[PDB]
RNA sequence: GUUUU
């Protein structure tokens, strides 16, 4: 699970190939990536934000 | 459920995992769920994403194409009865 | 009766199309609720059976069930 | 109107499948399940955008997955 | 049944078709109903086209799981 | 908390949708389920001004919400 | 969640997933959200087929016309 | 009935 991953900062690489950087505040059994304050990896996009799991590659603790 | 019994048997090993975007990815393999959901700690480069800072990692099981593994790691009459005996 | 069809054209020769085009041409072994497929003596052609021959199969051929389209008789 | 009842009431005439992709399937409509597979006599089928690429003799099993449009007719 | 006479060729080589233009060759050592897999003393054989040609590569390896989603067909050479 | 018990606590609000087609939708929510199937309100979608609009959760990338 | 009841004799431009929009008279339903549209223009582009029945596993967007 | 076969 990404049970030791709560609030701390996370790289995700998506399968189109894109990285991002952000906060999870909360996370669901479909890996549904619930963050905040996302951006790329390099302009910010939002505070608060839903990523569906179809899209995470992987996710990355950093 | 097969698969989730022989991915465990693999745990604190170094395996090389390849995905479906043809990123390529080394590790110690630290945890396996029934999604084949992988965990990695000691990320390192073998077709590599642009990481060099992070730790540990949870990889998408829906995503993997190739788990590479050494003869080794496994016992071969094991797998094999072990899948004879698998009801589909 | 999609259900019964599936045990009535067993030992037929059928033509089995998959998502990417290739279609293949033998006789029906076995096939499951999923979709999966085994076949006896199979050739592979791309589109239709007129085209060019790509593979002759000596032995059983094994079809995964999510990547069928169809199974024809004829 | 429900519609497999649509779907039930063109067994035993001709039908137009068409897939979430660039063909096509036409054929006298035998029967469906709750899935909506297909069984489908004498297709033929075509790539659209034509070309016609088989004819088919015998029944078809056309798997519902693929399947996005069904026009009776 | 096709995945018990899936289960005839254990300790047998064999040949499989992979979405991408993949090709394996290697010997059976475990599968799933997914389709998921493991092989042994496997090449896999990768057909692409660059530059408007085709060309082959490859890759050995001793162990691989493979991941049943991208499975095509299988057989035997 | 989930990102899906976090949407049904979220009926009311407004917030912005990414299709996988490369389509944005502005939009006010009035309903959610288990599967992110979507019923908006007070609705524009780009690559369109409209009444209601019901989306199939898995044709969804990803949901950006207000501050 | 969405009372397609709404709709009876209506319109609604149906998209579905692998780009193809359907623009019909929603004469019927069921609860997988199947259609059953009437003057179906299918716009692929303009495609013009009878009264048709969309599967509703397919579906992706549902607005009105 | 819909993301990890």
């Amino acid at each position: 699970t990404l049970k030791d991953y709560l609030n701390k900062r996370v790289v995700i690489i998506l399968v189109d190939g894109e990285s991002l950087i952000a906060s999870l505040n909360g996370f669901d059994k479909n890996t549904n990536l619930f963050l905040t304050n996302v951006f790329n990896r390099k302009e910010f996009i939002s505070k608060a934000q839903l990523l569906r799991g179809s899209e995470i590659a992987l996710v990355g603790l950093i | 459920m097969l698969f989730f019994s022989f991915f465990k048997t693999l745990v604190d090993q170094e395996v090389v995992v390849e995905l479906k975007n043809d990123i390529e990815i080394k590790g110690t393999l630290q945890s396996v769920d029934q999604f084949l959901n992988l965990k990695l700690d000691n990320i390192s480069s073998t077709k590599y994403p642009h990481l060099g800072s992070v730790r540990n990692i949870f990889i998408r099981g829906s995503t993997v194409r190739y788990v590479y593994l050494n003869k080794n790691m496994v016992d071969t009459n094991l797998l094999q009865d072990a899948t004879r005996r698998e009801v589909m | 009766v999609t259900t019964e069809f599936l045990s009535d054209i067993i030992g037929k020769t059928v033509n089995v199309k998959l998502a990417s085009g290739l279609l293949y041409s033998g006789r029906l072994e076995s096939i499951d609720g999923f979709m999966n497929v085994a076949l006896s003596s199979a050739t592979e052609h791309y589109e239709s059976n007129n085209n060019k021959l790509l593979n002759k199969f000596n032995s059983d051929v094994f079809l995964r069930g999510t990547q069928v389209m169809y199974i024809s008789e004829q | 109107i429900l519609p497999l009842e649509v779907i039930d009431k063109t067994i035993n005439q001709k039908v137009l499948i068409v897939l979430q992709s660039n063909r096509e399937f036409e054929g006298t409509l035998v029967g469906f399940d709750d899935f909506v597979n297909v069984i489908l006599e004498d297709a033929v089928e075509w790539l659209i955008d034509n070309e016609k690429v088989m004819q088919h003799h015998g029944r078809m099993l056309l798997s519902g997955n693929n399947i996005a449009i069904l026009v009776p007719g | 049944t096709p995945l018990d006479l899936l289960k005839l060729n254990l300790d047998e080589r064999v040949y499989i078709k992979l979405r991408g233009a993949r090709t394996l060759v290697g010997t059976l050592q475990a599968f799933d109903s997914h389709s998921n897999i493991v092989l042994s003393d496997a090449v896999e054989t990768i057909y692409q086209l660059n530059n408007e040609e085709l060309s082959e590569s490859e890759r050995r390896s001793e162990m691989v799981f493979i991941r049943g989603d991208t499975v095509t067909l299988i057989s035997t050479p | 908390m989930l990102p899906l018990y976090l949407l049904t606590n979220a009926k009311g609000q407004q917030m912005q949708i990414e299709l996988k087609n490369g389509e944005i939708i502005q939009g006010i929510l009035t309903n959610v389920d288990n599967w992110m199937n979507l019923t908006l309100s007070n609705v524009t979608e780009y690559s369109v001004k409209l009444n209601e609009i019901y989306i199939r959760g898995t044709f969804i990338k990803f949901i950006k919400l207000q501050d | 969640i969405l009372d397609l009841a709404k709709y009876k004799d209506s319109k609604i431009r149906v998209k579905l997933m692998g780009g193809k929009l359907v623009i019909g008279v929603l004469k019927g339903y069921d609860q997988l959200m199947n259609l059953v549209l009437d003057d179906t223009v299918e716009y692929m582009n303009a495609r013009k087929l009878g009264l048709t029945v969309i599967r509703g596993t397919i579906l992706v967007s549902l607005s009105s016309a």
